[PDB]
C-alpha cells in the first residue's frame, strides 16, 4: 500500500 | 551485522546529540486568546512540520537503518506520539507551568481548556516535565530515553537486533551516569526512575491518541493524510 | 519500616503476599458466546481483585499512604496488575493465555470477543517474552509491586513526601532487583542490561491495560457484559 | 466511600 511514511524513509535526508 | 553494536559510549552519546531535530516555531499570529479550532489548528500543523523532522532523526539513530522498511514504519507509526511528547516535555523543563510547544507558542494548563478534555492531557504533560526537571535530566540522557521509546515502542507488536541495540544505550545511560559521578547505587537507580517515566509517557500518548481520533471524527481540525496515517496505525 | 528492609527480605515479603490462583467458573461443556466468554472473564477478574486489594496491603510502603492514595494507585494500576498476572501464569504455555488453570485460551477463542484478540495477541507476545527472558518469580514480585507504586504516581492532586516515599520505595525494589541479579551471577553490565529489559516491559503492559480499558469500557455500553459493582467503579476512575 | 475504599480500610 501507498504511505507517505514510506516516502519520508526512503528520501530521508 | 550492524555498525552501531561497534560504537563506544561516547560514541553512541555525539551521534545521538548530532542527529536531534531543529526546533520548530509557529504561526507569529497574536491573536488572543485561542479557540479551540484555532489551537487544535496550530498544534496539528506544528506536529505535522515536525514528524518529517522526526523521520530524519530516527534514520540517524544507531541501528535504525539497518531494519527493513517494514520494521522502520511499524516503530515510527507506534512510538511517534510518544515521541512528539517526550521532547514537548523536554523542551518545557525549564518552564515550569508551561508547556514549549515552540519557542513563541509557550502554554499554560488554562489554555488546555481552550479545547474539550486537553487539559488533563496538559496537566499529566506537565507534570512529567516537572518530574525531569526535579531529576536534572541531561540532554544526553534525554536524546537515549528518546530513542528507547523508538526501538521499544513497537517491538513487541512485530527482534534479537532491536534489543541488542536497546542493550546498548542502556550501557551509554549507565557511562552517563558513572561519568557524572554517580554511584553505582545511584546509576541503577536514576536508571529505573528514568525507565519508569517511559510508561508514564507511554500513557499519556494513549490518552492523545483517543483525544485525536475524537477530534477527527468530530471533524474539529483538518488533519494532514500523513497525520491520518499515523493516527490510522493505533485502529 | 519498608526502608528498613535487606533485599532479602523485601523479596520474601513480595514472595509470601502473592495471591492464589483462582478458578474460573468455565463449564466446557458450554459453547462459547461472546457474552459468556465476557462474563468469564469479568467474573474472575472481580474475585482476583479482592484478593489484589488485600495483596496491596502487603506490599512494604503501601499501607503508609494515605487511603485515599491507595485508592489512587489501585484504581490506575488494577488491569495492569491483573495483565501481568496473567502474563506470567501463562510463561510455559506458550500461544495460550492462562486465565484459571481450567480456562486456557488461544488466539483463535480469543476471536470470540469483538475486538479482543488484537489484545490477546499483545498480552501473548508479551508471555513470549518474559518466556525469553527466563523470568524468575523473584523479579516478577517485584514487577508486579513496581506497577502498583509508579502507575498512579503522576496523576495524584501540600504532602508530596508521600510520593516521595513512594520514590523511595521504588528505588528499594531496584536495589531488590539488582541484587537478585547479582546473585545469579550476572555481571555488573548485565545487570544494568536485564533491570532496563524488565522495566521496559512495563511500557507494553501499560499500552495494553489502556486498550484494555477502552475494550472494556465499549462492552460496558454494548450492554454485553454486566461487570460487577468493583468493576464498573474501578472502569469509571479511568474516565 | 467507595467500594475499593471500604475494602481498603476493611
Ligand atoms: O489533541 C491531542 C492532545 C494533544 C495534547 C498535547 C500534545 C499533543 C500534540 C503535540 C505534542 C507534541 C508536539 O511537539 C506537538 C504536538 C499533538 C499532536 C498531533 C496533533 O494533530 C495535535 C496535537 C496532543
Ligand atoms: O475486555 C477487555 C480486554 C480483556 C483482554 C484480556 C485481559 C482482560 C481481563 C483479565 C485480565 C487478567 C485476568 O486475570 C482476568 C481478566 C478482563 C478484566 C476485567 C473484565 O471485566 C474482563 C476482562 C481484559
Amino acid at each position: 500500500k501507498h504511505k507517505i511514511l514510506h516516502r519520508l524513509l526512503q528520501d530521508s535526508s | 551485522n550492524s555498525l552501531a553494536l561497534s560504537l563506544t559510549a561516547d560514541q553512541m552519546v555525539s551521534a545521538l546529540l548530532d542527529a536531534e531535530p531543529p526546533i520548530l516555531y509557529s504561526e507569529y499570529d497574536p491573536t488572543r486568546p485561542f479557540s479551540e479550532a484555532s489551537m487544535m489548528g496550530l498544534l496539528t500543523n506544528l506536529a505535522d512540520r515536525e514528524l518529517v523532522h522526526m523521520i530524519n532523526w530516527a534514520k540517524r539513530v544507531p541501528g535504525f537503518v539497518d531494519l527493513t522498511l517494514h520494521d522502520q514504519v511499524h516503530l515510527l507509526e507506534c512510538a511517534w506520539l510518544e515521541i512528539l511528547m517526550i521532547g514537548l516535555v523536554w523542551r518545557s523543563m525549564e518552564h515550569p507551568g508551561k508547556l514549549l510547544f515552540a519557542p513563541n507558542l509557550l502554554l499554560d494548563r488554562n489554555q488546555g481548556k481552550c479545547v474539550e478534555g486537553m487539559v488533563e492531557i496538559f496537566d499529566m504533560l506537565l507534570a512529567t516535565s516537572s518530574r525531569f526537571r526535579m531529576m536534572n535530566l541531561q540532554g544526553e540522557e534525554f536524546v537515549c530515553l528518546k530513542s528507547i521509546i523508538l526501538l521499544n515502542s513497537g517491538v513487541y507488536t512485530f527482534k534479537d537486533h532491536i534489543h541488542r541495540v536497546l542493550d546498548k544505550i542502556t550501557d551509554t545511560l549507565i557511562h552517563l551516569m558513572a561519568k557524572a559521578g554517580l554511584t553505582l547505587q545511584q546509576q541503577h537507580q536514576r536508571l529505573a526512575q528514568l525507565l519508569l517515566i517511559l510508561s508514564h509517557i507511554r500513557h499519556m500518548s494513549n490518552k492523545g491518541m483517543e483525544h485525536l481520533y475524537s477530534m477527527k471524527c468530530k471533524n474539529v481540525v483538518p488533519l494532514s493524510d500523513l497525520l491520518l496515517e499515523m493516527l490510522d496505525a493505533h485502529r
